[PDB]
């Protein structure tokens, strides 16, 4: 328990809080409050979670069986089931998952220090940190649907490197002027991929 | 005047049942049977009605001994008629297999002997009866009540003993395997009355529901489906030969695929002179449609555009002439489909509509690539009709062929069903289960729930017209069960549908993989007189049998199929169907003009749904859902169109389809979603809208029955307003759907919304409603749904399947009310994937007995749940879903109801308690109104922190039980003070402190001592109420007396001192503060019955805490029940079996303790301890709160509902925090308060146990100085070792 509590004071140095930034007709600014709001919960349950293993491990506080459960799934090394919520690669590990949720809550911090200033329009958001990039995908194409007065199901997608998008990667294949071109690299990163629709 | 007017209806009652007398009729010559029940049944429950309506109000004590005698008569002769109808109705088939069969003495000599014996019984009897028709003198019999029950047990006896002689009669005719053993006895003996048979042919044939017979019953006329639409054989079979059932049931199945035969080949010479013109007449087109059955019209288009299409690539101008034809008769449906039609002739043309729009779309595939021959594979890939008139074999003149896979016509009268819209999935399905059929191997469709898999398996083997009967198998699918089915399926020559077929025990699924073996190895021979050994037995097989295997992977952890069995059949993926196509194809079948922007507005709609909005355990966008909105948007179209005329036209198709959408997916959605979906409408669709209402009928009497039973009411936005909305919701989904779920956090009101709802009904429409709850987890899914015994295969009904057997078979004319099946526990995919194919659009259930039972039009199954977090979509998507959220029951509401009934109904049941209870409601409605102070109090013990999960309702029925107690001792004292009774102004001054001490310990009673005196001086802070003052001294710690003041506790502890004989005696306990507090709380909850939980650490306390109450009441029993952690609610079973006894009267049956005038308490003494389920559920809690709320439980023996009458519970467990206990339902603890009790503590322990040493060390005068130090170590060591250890 000594160094458990050792590892319990290490993480959450990358975590501190979130905002919950509410009267918006678009749907990107819905979306992004929505996520910002699950977001926020999810990192409220995590935070106190992770107080109540602190005080249970190094100061005076009775183990209820929620808090065993957890005291071994983390001695373990195992993620939880509590915790584990948006889609996680084949069960990452809680060392490197706490660092890729310090990244998602991070973004998110940065989207409501945006959003406190459309505003949601100018920003560049990593598809990764999202809990859905599917629904922002197709929150984008409604955005701009409605925004030109356009029928939703007649827009193609044309994609360069109105939307900035990073983090997105390749796998053997490199661009250039969006020209694909067969590489024997595992995976190049592209900077940053810009989408937009017609 | 009115006890004049009461003697007169009871001379009338005199003179009616006088002057009836039981109306026989003659059984074919050789007796004369009881006939007309229900005019009897409805007569005798209404006269029992108005003995019980008089017998309340308001002159009922002057003549209260004939009533007594009226009303008894009454129970007596009802039971006898219900006896007495099941008797005959057992005797009259048995009489006939008895008779007709031969073979049976030869058989059963024994069984023949006994039942002659029986026969001779029940013609005597009925010489009795006929000599005396009059009720009375029928009564007047005695020994008839042990006679008629002898008579039914002893046929219930043979009736179980003729089950070996059922295999033989059904290897005989092959589609007998598919009903049942009382209904196969039913077909058997009423084989000459032949009109009880007409119920009976759904369950044999695939769309014949009844068969169209002479006057004289002696010819087989003809054969009627479900909807009406009716085959006239072309050569009629007679029983006028006087055949054998299988014989004349065996040429009625020949002779209707023979007669189909020659309908189709006439109809496919109407079509071939009907298709050489390029513009075709509407009014002949029409006069053929209503001629010819649904099923020949469209295999005969579907023949006539196979024969173009061939003679066109015989040889682009015949390609084009081809699809030019399709388009003009394309044309010419859409426009009959847009105006009014007859029902049966209206689903004909959509049917044509669907398979000629699939047609023109396989023609222009064909001819935007360039096909020159009849053997490019591009032609042959899709299903090809031939018909060739020279062939002398009538039943063979058609060959469906698809990619090298020739195919013969099953020709079974299919009715009319759904034709299925021609995805490009169904089109690749269609192939590659024909190849898998045409290598003689079954097919397996899988992929995720709500794709089309069964549907489109079925929708295969309707165009081959075969019989594809669907199973929905579980684990409880034997290895013999599995066999006999396989066995029947091989001898009638229909096809099987296995859906779910993942969950059904591995080793069981390696052993039904013989026997598949052996079915395809015996097709194969057929494929080159034959048999192949199914159950060490060789049995013919059909060459239409056929295999299919419907799977989810991944969808509940289902067992997975050995590589030995998956060999044997063909898998296809099936994840993602055409939406777009799907919905276009049926809303231009449905007629519409903007059909294609209405479905490219309507998928993309649902896409969008599916992300924008929040997840959720219950929501569904599938195809399900979509399917569903597209029919209702149908049927509204059609109300739409049906409301004009009555005053072509031109209909508002956008909002009619918003109008569908909305009514559909608005009541699933929460709070928060509301705006989310209003705008997603917005968006899509510009020019919306959206108008509701137009209930005001239903409205106002849902009005005038929440008024009736103290229910609060709204109208949109006043008090009641969502409640109401939410109810009138309910009533659409009931309306527009199959099988409802209603879904709510604990103490959402949805059980008195459907209640109420039903009752409304009832009110409306004038037609009975009767509403049968079940716990799905009180009892185990072997006694829910059935079980098959292993040694004898027999199958015992479960009390679901008995409740649908009851009411299909409607003996007590139950088919014309208004049944409603509530599944009111919680769901898994343990028993509720058991209703996949009763849920689902199949309409029945499938048992492993291969009995199956089709659902009724008027029975609606349906769900009261909590959370939906352990069901999967398969069972999600199949449920229309009403979501009650928290704040529909708004805190006001429920104070509202507690007055109304505070206000009525008196407590010992004008009256002096109802007038003291009128009073006291007048006193403290100020304190319930609003926020006032209960409110208040209510949300900051949210805040509080608890032993226990707190729920509002928990502790809000706590309080009310609190205020009952008061108003009890209220009229104690008025009892007690004869002369001078309770004044006004001390009664109020004593309610409002009452009130304060109540909520302190309703809201504080489950927590700790630091918590409850802050809520005690946050009440202090909050309220106007007169208060003791004291600046140490918490509220908690002072009794309000009956004279209106606060009396400390401390005055009602005594130092006492006990004699050295009791010195540490189970019964003995020292009072304290903490004692007499939980003393007189225990005793407050036990006075109204109300059941209880003792929560704290062990040994704290807290049965010698309910001892020392149930002690100074003496009208109580207390019977003591250890909860381990594998236990089941049998052990409660065993103990009402001991300590209380069974009784039958005219109202149900009862259980009582044998104590006469006793109240019996089970005080359960680890309530938290029952092993709970991985799906979060316990069943002994469960079965507690079914008995708790209901008020019973429900007998496993014969499926009879039980109500308790002297029995109430009391619990103790640990916290929920401790390492073997487990935290209980909100359901549960809804009704059940919970009072923590904690250890003493140093201060009261030292006390305690010091008039312990105090009174003990007197044995030795010497010492009794040392008793105080002596105690002080004691305290301090026990204290230091809890500390540490
Ligand atoms: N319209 C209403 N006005 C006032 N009180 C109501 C109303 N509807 C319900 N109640 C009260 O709400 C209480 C609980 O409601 P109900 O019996 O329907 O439970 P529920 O929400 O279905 O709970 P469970 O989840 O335990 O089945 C009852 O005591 C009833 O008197
Ligand atoms: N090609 C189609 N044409 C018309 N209706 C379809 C089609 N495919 C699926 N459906 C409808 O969608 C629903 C899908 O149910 P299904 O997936 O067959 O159940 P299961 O999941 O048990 O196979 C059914 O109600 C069916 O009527
Ligand atoms: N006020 C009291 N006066 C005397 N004895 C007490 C008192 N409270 C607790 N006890 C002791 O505690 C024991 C009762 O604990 P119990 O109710 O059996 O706890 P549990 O039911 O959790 O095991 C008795 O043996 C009794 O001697
Ligand atoms: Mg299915
Ligand atoms: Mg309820």
């Amino acid at each position: 328990h000594t160094t458990a509590s050792n590892w319990l004071h290490l993480i959450p140095q990358t975590l501190s809080h979130l905002k919950r930034t509410e009267n918006i007709k678009d749907p990107l600014f819905r979306f992004f409050e929505r996520e910002v709001k699950m977001g926020a919960k999810l990192l409220q349950d995590v935070r106190q979670d992770l107080a109540d293993v602190v005080q249970v491990c190094e100061g005076k506080k009775k183990q209820t069986n929620y808090l065993r459960t957890l005291i071994n799934e983390l001695v373990k090394g195992i993620l939880p089931r509590s915790w584990s919520h948006y889609t996680v690669p084949a069960g990452m590990t809680v060392i490197q998952w706490v660092s890729d949720f310090s990244e998602r809550i991070k973004q998110l911090q940065n989207i409501s220090l945006a959003a406190a200033s459309k505003e949601l329009k100018n920003i560049h958001v990593c598809l990764g940190g999202l809990f859905v990039p599917e629904a922002y995908i197709t929150a984008t194409r409604q955005y701009v649907a409605q925004a030109n007065s356009w029928s939703l199901e007649e827009l193609c997608l044309e994609v360069n490197v109105s939307f900035g998008v990073t983090g997105l990667k390749l796998q053997g294949a490199t661009c250039n002027n969006n020209k694909l071109s067969l590489s024997n690299a595992i995976s190049t990163a592209l900077p940053l991929t810009q989408l937009r629709w017609v | 005047q009115g006890e004049m007017a009461l003697e007169e209806f009871l001379k009338q009652i005199r003179e009616v049942w006088n002057t009836y007398e039981l109306d026989l009729v003659n059984y074919q010559n050789k007796c004369r049977l009881i006939r007309g029940w229900d005019d009897l049944f409805n007569k005798v429950k209404e006269h029992i009605n108005s003995v019980s309506a008089m017998k309340l109000s308001p002159y009922y004590k002057v003549f209260e001994e004939d009533a007594l005698s009226w009303e008894d008569k009454l129970n007596r002769i009802m039971a006898l008629f219900d006896v007495w109808i099941d008797v005959q109705r057992r005797w009259v088939y048995l009489e006939g297999i008895f008779t007709g069969s031969a073979d049976i003495k030869h058989l059963l000599p024994v069984e023949t002997q006994r039942f002659q014996s029986i026969s001779t019984e029940f013609l005597a009897l009925m010489k009795k009866v006929s000599k005396s028709p009059l009720v009375m003198d029928v009564l007047n019999i005695q020994g008839v009540q042990r006679s008629l029950e002898r008579l039914a047990d002893l046929l219930g006896k043979i009736q179980k003993a003729l089950g070996e002689y059922l295999e033989r009669e059904r290897s005989s005719f092959p589609r007998f395997y598919f009903v049942g053993d009382e209904d196969l006895l039913e077909i058997i003996g009423n084989s000459k009355n032949v009109a009880k048979l007409q119920k009976h042919f759904k369950k044999m044939f695939a769309g014949v529901s009844s068969i169209i017979l002479n006057e004289d019953n002696s010819v087989v006329l003809g054969i009627s489906s479900r909807e009406g639409e009716e085959v006239m054989f072309k050569t009629p079979v007679s029983i006028t030969e006087h055949p054998k059932i299988n014989e004349w049931l065996t040429l009625v199945e020949k002779e209707m695929r023979v007669t189909l035969a020659k309908l189709l080949a006439e109809s496919v010479t109407e079509v071939e002179i009907f298709g050489k013109a390029t513009s075709i007449d509407p009014n002949t087109y029409i006069t053929w449609i209503d001629k010819y059955q649904a099923q020949l019209v469209v295999l005969s288009a579907q023949i006539a555009w196979s024969e173009n299409v061939e003679t066109a690539l015989s040889s682009a101008a015949p390609l084009h002439s081809v699809l030019s034809n399709v388009e003009v008769t394309l044309n010419v449906l859409a426009d009959s489909v847009l105006m009014e039609q007859p029902p049966l002739r209206r689903r004909k043309l959509e049917h044509l509509i669907t398979e000629l729009v699939h047609q023109r779309d396989v023609t222009r595939s064909l001819i935007k690539s360039k096909i020159d021959n009849a053997k490019s594979f591009e032609w042959l890939s899709q299903m090809r009709f031939y018909f060739d008139p020279k062939q002398t074999d009538v039943l063979q003149q058609l060959s469906i062929q698809m990619a090298n896979a020739k195919f013969n016509y099953g020709f079974e009268y299919l009715g009319v069903q759904d034709k299925l819209v021609q995805t490009p999935l169904t089109d690749r399905c269609y192939l590659t289960m024909t190849q898998a059929l045409e290598a003689r191997l079954g097919g397996s469709p899988f992929g995720p729930a709500g794709t089309g898999k069964t549907e489109s398996v079925k929708a295969l083997g309707h165009q081959l017209g075969r019989f594809v009967l669907v199973f929905n198998c579980d684990e409880t699918f034997d290895f013999q069960a599995m066999g006999r089915i396989f066995v029947g399926l091989c001898q009638v020559g229909a096809w099987g549908c296995f859906d779910e077929f993942n969950r059904l025990e591995e080793r069981m699924l390696s052993a039904v993989s013989q026997q598949v073996q052996c079915i395809q190895e015996a097709l194969r021979e057929h494929s080159n007189p034959i048999t192949c050994e199914l159950l060490n037995k060789q049995v013919k097989v059909s060459p239409d049998m056929a295999i299919f295997i419907t799977m989810n992977p991944g969808y509940a952890g289902r067992s997975n199929l050995p590589d030995n069995l998956k060999k044997l059949f063909r898998s296809l993926a099936m994840t993602k169907p055409d939406r777009q196509l799907i919905a276009q194809v049926m809303l231009y079948s449905q007629g519409f003009r903007t059909a294609e922007v209405l479905a490219n507005k309507i998928v993309p709609f649902f896409k969008l749904c599916d992300e924008q909005l929040s997840s959720q355990s219950h929501y569904d966008f599938g195809l399900r859902a979509l399917k569903s909105v597209l029919v209702s948007a149908g049927n509204v179209k059609r109300e739409r169109i049906q409301k004009i005329k009555r005053e072509a036209e031109n209909l508002p198709e956008q909002e009619i389809l918003i109008q569908s959408v909305c009514e559909t997916m608005v009541p699933k959605l929460v709070a928060e979603d509301i705006p989310l979906l209003f705008s997603l409408l917005s968006d899509v669709f510009p020019g919306v809208q959206y108008h509701r209402g137009e209930m005001t009928a239903l409205r106002e009497e849902l009005k005038k029955v929440c008024q009736e039973m103290y229910l609060t009411y709204g109208d949109g936005e006043e008090v009641g307003g969502m409640w109401v909305e939410k109810v009138l919701q309910l009533y659409q989904i009931t309306q527009i759907n199959h099988g409802l779920m209603m879904v709510g956090p604990s103490g959402s009101g949805k059980s008195m919304a459907w209640r109420v709802l039903l009752k409304a009904l009832e009110r409306l429409e004038g037609v009975e409603g009767v509403a049968h709850i079940i716990d799905p987890k009180a009892i185990s899914k072997d006694h829910l749904y059935g079980t098959l015994d292993p040694n004898t295969r027999e199958w015992t009904d479960g009390l679901f399947t008995h409740v649908l057997r009851k009411i299909i078979d409607s003996v007590r004319g139950e088919l014309q009310k208004r049944q409603w099946i509530v599944f009111d526990g919680d769901v898994d995919p343990e028993w509720v994937e058991n209703l996949n194919s009763v849920l689902d659009d199949n309409k029945l259930l499938t048992l492993p007995n291969g009995e199956r039972l089709s659902l009724p039009p008027n029975v609606r199954i349906m769900f009261e749940v909590q959370d939906l977090k352990y069901a999967t979509l398969a069972t999600v998507s199949r449920c229309g879903m009403v979501w009650f959220s928290e704040d529909v029951l708004s805190t006001d509401m429920i104070f509202n109801n507690f007055l109304a009934r505070l206000r009525s109904i008196p407590l010992d049941e004008a009256s002096p308690m109802l007038q003291i209870q009128r009073d006291a409601a007048t006193i403290m409605q100020p304190y319930f109104t609003s926020n006032g102070l209960v409110t208040k109090a209510l949300e900051h013990a949210f805040q509080l922190e608890h032993i226990m999960d707190l729920t509002r309702l928990r502790c809000l029925g706590s309080l009310f039980s609190m205020l009952h107690q008061a108003c009890r001792n209220v009229a104690q004292y008025n009892a007690n003070h004869p002369d001078f009774p309770m004044q006004i102004e001390q009664l109020e001054r004593y309610i409002q402190r009452y009130l304060v001490y109540a909520i302190l310990w309703s809201l504080s009673g489950d927590s700790r001592l630091k918590m409850r005196a802050e809520l005690g001086e946050y009440i202090r802070r909050i309220t106007t109420v007169p208060l003791p003052t004291a600046p140490n001294i918490p509220i908690i710690d002072y009794e309000v007396s009956i004279s209106g003041e606060w009396s400390p506790w401390q005055a009602k502890v005594p130092q006492i001192e006990v004699e050295t004989h009791k010195v540490a005696a189970p019964d003995v306990v020292v009072p304290t503060l903490d004692t007499v507090r939980h003393e007189a709380l225990l005793y407050t909850w036990l006075a109204e019955h109300k059941p209880l939980v003792l929560c704290g650490p062990p040994g704290s306390g807290k049965t010698m805490t309910l001892f020392s109450a149930l002690r100074a009441l003496p009208d109580m029993e207390v019977v003591g029940l250890n909860f381990s952690s594998a236990t089941t609610p049998e052990l409660l079973l065993k103990t009402f079996d001991h300590y209380c006894e069974y009784r039958r009267t005219p109202n149900g049956v009862v259980l009582a303790p044998v104590q006469l005038g006793k109240w019996l308490v089970l005080f359960c003494d680890e309530i938290n301890l029952p092993d709970m389920d991985k799906y979060g559920t316990q069943r002994v809690i469960s079965f507690i709160r079914q008995m708790v709320e209901h008020g019973g439980f429900y007998r496993t023996s014969d499926q009879t509902w039980v109500k308790l009458e002297r029995i109430q519970f009391v619990g103790a467990c640990n916290p929920p925090t401790d390492p073997g206990r487990k935290p209980l339902s909100h359901r549960f603890l809804r009704h059940v308060p919970v009072v923590y009790v904690d250890y003493p503590g140093p201060a009261s322990l030292t006390q305690i146990y010091g008039t312990f040493n105090r009174a003990m060390l007197r044995l030795i005068p010497s010492l009794r100085t040392y008793a105080e130090p002596l105690t002080a170590a004691m305290v301090e060591f026990y204290t230091m070792s809890q500390e540490r250890f």
